[PDB]
RNA sequence: CAACGUGUUUGGAACCCUGAACAGACUGCCGGUGAUAAGCCGGAGGAAGGUGAGGAUGACGUCAAGUCAUCAUGCCCCUUAUGCCCUGGGCGACACACGUGCUACAAUGGCCGGGACAAAGGGUCGCGAUCCCGCGAGGGUGAGCUAACCCCAAAAACCCGUCCUCAGUUCGGAUUGCAGGCUGCAACUCGCCUGCAUGAAGCCGGAAUCGCUAGUAAUCGCCGGUCAGCCAUACGGCGGUGAAUU
């Protein structure tokens, strides 16, 4: 796409491996509810200051280009881009069967 | 494009009769072939508990009376629309037959397909009902124009 | 038919689990129904 | 139902398109059995299914004389009876060969070639097409 | 026969008959063939009046036929009070649980 | 409009490249690291010949993966005009190619082969036309001068389309000429062809070369 | 199972209910619950371009906040 | 198409459409396949402008015309001339040849 | 009592290294079992061609997984040296398991 | 395939299947027709007979067709902005119009119960078997599986019984309300799904119009992709039953 956003996917997965592990596992001990039930809201508080680490905001662009679609993400490539590296004999295994 | 290949008609399953399995076939509705099956053998042993001739006899008696001879093809020359009639040959009228016979048994209401496909069924073994009517009417029309060829 | 929902072949169509489409026939069921005689 | 054999002495295999069967097709009486079941029960009432199970042995008139109990899975019912009925007459081949001109004559050595079309892209089921006005 | 306030349903079958009935639970329909163990197969006819007073009494036992529509437009005289987008979208009467609306809306459009 | 002959033929007659066989997370992982191999090798010796004269015809980057190292083969048709004569040219491509694959340290051998014969390889003749038509050379000059000088080096059947934007124009053409037979349809036939795209200065042009063997 | 609050929504709580009444004061963050500690508060939500001031009694309570405030301004001679 | 004809379907790229626009479409179209008798399906009037101030190219305004009609076909047609006006006059002289070719071609 | 597994996407390679991985086995050792095949893995992707509109035709390549298991029955010294003599193979995955 | 009673415990490679090589089908043989030829019609053999079936495949060229929002780029233009970051909206509005699909309008039907048989896929940040709680969506516990092992996964139409057996109906399920669950910082605008409630229109469709020559049409399900979850009734596939007509 734009030259700025393959850079916002890349900030925002330094955001994610920046406290990815540190958030998440604080939120695998915010479920587990044996303890206590109704206590905790305002320790969504502390669930809320990172907010591009949060891995639903964190997309996967095809890698070559940077289309945000049709990204299939066995390869991580895009749609268009899959055929000339097909068709230049680059991707292994690539038979193009017709069967 | 040239002909079809020639065909492939096999017999009733359980009575070896080309023109009952001809009738399992028209009254399948998209691959339920067991249910129109069913609904074709209780169609069968109804017919042995309203008469008590052959089925075969009732069938084949019946449809001799759907059948027609003759019937309208409205074709063109130079333009001109002539509605003459030309002679339908014999599996064709077969196949018209127990079309007729089987769009006007889903027609008559009351019960289930089996006495629909029964009332209909002698309804054209007595020259009543609607099939035998369809017939005339389709006959009265190509009697009607016998005036262009 | 089908969009109805809450029957077993609606939710066989919808590709969701409920009352009438049980995973583990033993486990979860609607209440029985009692013709008896 | 028991009474195994656990050998391949006169055997006979057929497949229509996802249904395979095997055959052994002893000399006995006629109770014979589809994998575990009577044969009834598991082609499920009498279609014509049954009556292509039926047929080559009837061909042959040879309904008493034998007992062919079946092992079979893969696809749907009728073609898994269409595969037991070619089943049967690659078994009556291996067995009296001086049958194959009764057998041959009908179409009953054969295989029609039924298998399901693939969808094609840009249609719906291989021939369907969307509508366009 | 005739139910609780003033409804009541036909002379047919009888989980069938009170689904006729304004407002019953089909689950508790089916609840009320298992708590009386009444004959839902049978029809209305043949009842003995210990069933019809077992009936009278469990169907006093949930909302039905003039309460739910009390208690439904309480909630939409609440849908007139409070200044809500289902609310401003019933003085407009279009679909709340949205459809998209640049096609096709008649429920509502008639 | 019609398929390219290098992705026809994948099954017989033709193999692939980056040939190294792997599972999907995997697959996308060595995919990265074929694709910045070849970026590197490319811009490396786009950078280190750009200052040097003439044109070096690149054609195929192998990679293959046995163990954990990394075979790299370069078939260009001219390799004498790379290395700082001791081996430092390939050396120094250890050194860069090095610089982008050390997540797991594994050993890497950089080779290069040479064309048997450079005209009768579409890339590297493409590369030709490319750069003398990138001069201000006429297309029948400069494309004439590709198949005579083709044919005088041994090659079957040969097809050359030039795509628009021809010496001076405001409305595009196509431009092919063709010699023998070059029968695009015939799985066995082992037909290589190259498709280079020339950044010129009026505007931008595309080549594409199929060649019959 | 647990009502979602913005939290600079909640120190609006934590200012405005532990030391004085106050007024029109304006928020983001339009996805808030009611939290009846906000009764009486007049609540300043986003449309998309303004803050609208919308009181809060205790009847709207059990919802969200922008169900109150539309986003679209379609007078409509559609 | 004001009433009881062929039912009329604008389309309008790169162009701002006016009163003057789709009245004179429908007087000029409408009013002159008036004298049809024809239950014709849908008209698609699709009117584009193009070039000159506007853009690379010289001053054009292209319209096509298309009538689904029930009586034997369907018809398209395309002009290009200087003007709007220009333009849906001419598309409206092919458009009358093309339907008393239809009519025309009805006979015996 | 040792399972190899050969993967790859080309039966060439499969054919001839699995070739010569039970040359060698057997001519260095006794009694191996053979390759059998287990099924290959393959699967399809369909790509949208045209780069902008147009839905239909389309290009479903297919990527083709070939395997073999190969199992060596007896862990001898120099045939393990044997096997692992043997960095032949040019991409073939080769995988251990008992 | 077989035994032991519900394994890696024993044999066998004999069926099936997997998957590499080979063979086969080429008007090859026969008859007859045709300038002797191309062929054409039939017959035998054969699993298959006259491109066996399906696909991939798409010449020179047209529409100066579509794409400067995949990507690359001539030229031009903006550059404390026509660039960039962040939060809220919006792409989801709605008098109407056009198009494609799904559901239907019922007894070949609908419901319930009990029975029966698939293929192809996908899955180690996952698929998640078992047990318990809950009417349920779901929650916990998490054995097994890097996949011919395990799981998704119950296939459904179909068969056998019970009811309605002509109604806007036990057809149909729209719309709305209450109460929940899941995903995820977050579900109001704008996600899915469960439990209850309502039961709209719709009795086979005017003028016109479309698909299909056989395992096809019609019909019934299953899977995948993208994906935290989903708007998917779409797309890409895969089986089941399975025609009529030329």
């Amino acid at each position: 796409a734009r030259k700025s956003l393959i850079q916002r996917e890349k900030k925002r997965r330094n955001l994610e491996q920046k406290y990815h592990l540190i958030r998440r596992s604080s939120k695998q001990e915010i479920r587990k509810v044996t303890s206590l039930s109704d206590k905790w809201e305002i320790h969504g508080k502390l669930q809320s200051p990172p907010r591009n680490s949060a891995p639903a905001r964190l997309h996967r662009r095809c890698f070559l280009t940077g289309r945000p679609r049709a990204n299939i993400r066995d390869f991580g490539l895009s749609g268009h881009i899959l055929r000339e590296m097909v068709h230049t004999c680059l991707l292994p295994g690539a038979t193009r069967s017709s069967w | 494009r040239g002909t079809v290949e020639e065909k492939t008609a096999k017999s009733d399953p359980i009575y070896r009769n080309r023109l009952v399995n001809m009738l399992v076939n028209r009254i399948l509705k998209h691959g339920k072939k067991s249910l129109a099956y069913q609904i074709l053998y209780r169609a069968v042993k109804k017919i042995q508990q309203k008469t008590e001739t052959n089925p075969l006899s009732v069938l084949r008696q019946a449809i001799r009376g759907v059948t027609p001879d003759i019937a309208v093809k409205a074709r063109r020359v130079g333009g001109s629309t002539h509605q003459v009639p030309i002679e339908i040959g014999s599996t064709q009228g077969k196949a018209l037959a127990i079309r007729w016979l089987l769009g006007a048994a889903r027609k008559r209401p009351g019960r289930n397909m089996a006495f629909k496909l029964s009332s209909e069924l002698v309804d054209a073994a007595k020259g009543s009902g609607d099939a035998v009517r369809k017939k005339e009417e389709t006959h009265r029309m190509a009697e009607a124009n016998r005036a262009f060829a | 038919g089908r969009g109805d929902r809450k029957t077993a072949k609606g939710k066989r169509f919808n590709h969701s689990f409920g009352n009438a489409r049980p995973k583990n026939k033993n486990k979860g069921r609607g209440p029985p129904k009692a013709p008896i005689f | 139902l028991p009474g195994g054999f656990a050998a391949q002495t006169v055997i006979g295999t057929g497949r229509r398109k996802c249904a395979i069967a095997r055959v052994v097709l002893q000399e006995g009486t006629g109770k014979f059995i589809i994998n575990y079941r009577d044969a009834k029960e598991y082609l499920q009432g009498n279609p014509l299914w049954l009556q292509y199970v039926k047929t080559p042995l009837a061909t042959l008139g040879y309904e008493t004389n034998y007992d062919v109990f079946v092992k079979a899975h893969g696809g749907g019912l009728s073609g898994q009876a269409q595969a037991i009925s070619l089943g049967v007459a690659r078994a009556l081949l291996k067995v009296s060969a001086s049958h194959r001109a009764p057998l041959k004559q009908e179409g009953l050595l054969t295989r029609d070639s039924r298998i399901v079309e693939r969808k094609k892209p840009g249609l719906k089921k291989a021939r369907k097409a969307p509508q366009f006005s | 026969p005739k139910k609780g306030g003033i409804g009541h349903g036909g002379l047919q079958i009888e989980c069938i008959r009170i689904g006729g009935v304004e407002i019953p639970n089909h689950k508790r329909v089916e609840y009320s063939l298992q708590y009386i163990h009444g004959i839902g197969r049978s029809r209305s006819r043949q009842i003995l009046l210990d069933l019809n007073f077992d009936n009278k009494v469990t169907k006093d036992l949930s909302e039905e036929e003039v309460i739910i529509l009390r208690k439904e437009k309480r909630f939409n005289r609440v849908a007139i009070e409070r200044l809500k987008e289902i609310r401003c979208y019933r003085g407009i009467r279009h679909k709340l649980g949205l459809p998209v609306r640049g096609q096709r809306t008649k429920n509502n459009c008639r | 409009q019609k398929i390219n002959p290098l992705g026809f033929r994948l099954g017989t007659t033709q193999s692939h490249y980056s040939l190294w066989f792997s599972q999907p997370k995997n697959y996308a992982e060595g995919l990265q690291e074929d694709q910045k191999i070849r970026d590197c090798i490319k811009n490396y010796v786009q950078k280190n010949t750009k200052t040097s004269s003439g044109v070096e015809g690149i054609a195929r980057i192998e990679i293959q993966k046995r163990i954990d190292l990394i075979q790299v083969i370069i078939h260009m048709g001219f390799p004498k005009l790379l290395i700082e004569n001791r081996p430092q040219g390939v050396e120094d491509l250890k050194i860069n190619v090095q610089k982008e694959l050390n997540c797991v340290n594994r050993k890497l051998n950089i080779a290069i082969t040479r064309i048997a014969k450079p005209y009768g390889d579409p890339n590297i003749l493409a590369e030709f036309i490319a750069g003398q038509l990138k001069s201000r050379v006429s297309f029948r000059k400069a494309m004439k001068k590709a198949i005579e000088l083709t044919e005088q080096a041994d090659t079957k059947g040969i097809q050359i389309q030039i795509a628009g934007r021809i010496d001076g124009k405001e409305i595009a053409r196509i431009e092919w000429i063709r010699e023998g037979r070059v029968p695009l349809q015939t799985i066995r036939a082992k037909i290589d062809y190259c498709a280079y795209t020339v950044r010129t200065i009026y505007g931008v042009l595309g080549i594409k070369i199929w060649i019959f063997m | 199972k647990n009502p979602f609050v913005a939290n600079h929504l909640l120190r609006k709580i934590e200012k405005l209910n532990k030391k004085a009444e106050k007024e029109i004061i304006v928020t983001w963050s339009r996805a808030s619950t009611i939290i009846p500690t906000m009764i009486g508060h007049t609540i300043a939500i986003h449309n998309g371009r303004e803050h609208l001031p919308i009181y809060i009694t205790d009847r709207m309570v059990g919802h969200k906040l922008g169900e109150f405030a539309p986003t679209l301004n379609f007078r409509g001679h559609a | 198409g004001p009433l009881s004809s062929v039912k009329l379907i604008l389309q309008g790229r790169n162009l701002e459409v006016s009163d003057n626009v789709r009245s004179h479409v429908e007087d000029k179209v409408g009013k002159s396949v008036a004298k049809h008798s024809h239950l014709v399906r849908e008209v698609d009037v699709r009117l584009s402008a193009r070039g000159g101030d506007l853009s690379k190219g010289p001053k054009l305004r292209r319209c096509e015309v298309t009538l689904f009609t029930k009586r034997h076909g369907v018809i398209r047609a395309e002009e290009d001339a200087e003007s709007l006006y220009s333009s849906i006059d001419l598309v409206s002289s092919i458009i009358q040849r093309k339907l008393r070719k239809i009519k025309d071609k009805v006979s015996d | 009592k040792i399972r190899i597994k050969l993967r790859s996407y080309w039966v060439p390679l499969i054919e001839d290294s699995c070739k010569q991985i039970m040359d060698a086995a057997r001519t260095t050792n006794a009694k191996i079992m053979g390759p059998v095949p287990l099924p290959t893995k393959k699967r399809i992707y369909c790509v949208l061609k045209s780069p902008h509109v147009h839905k239909d035709a389309r290009f479903h390549f297919e990527i083709r997984t070939h395997q073999r298991l190969i199992d060596i029955l007896y862990p001898t010294a120099q045939t393990i040296d044997s096997l692992m003599q043997l960095d032949l193979p040019a991409g073939v995955d080769v995988e251990v398991k008992l």
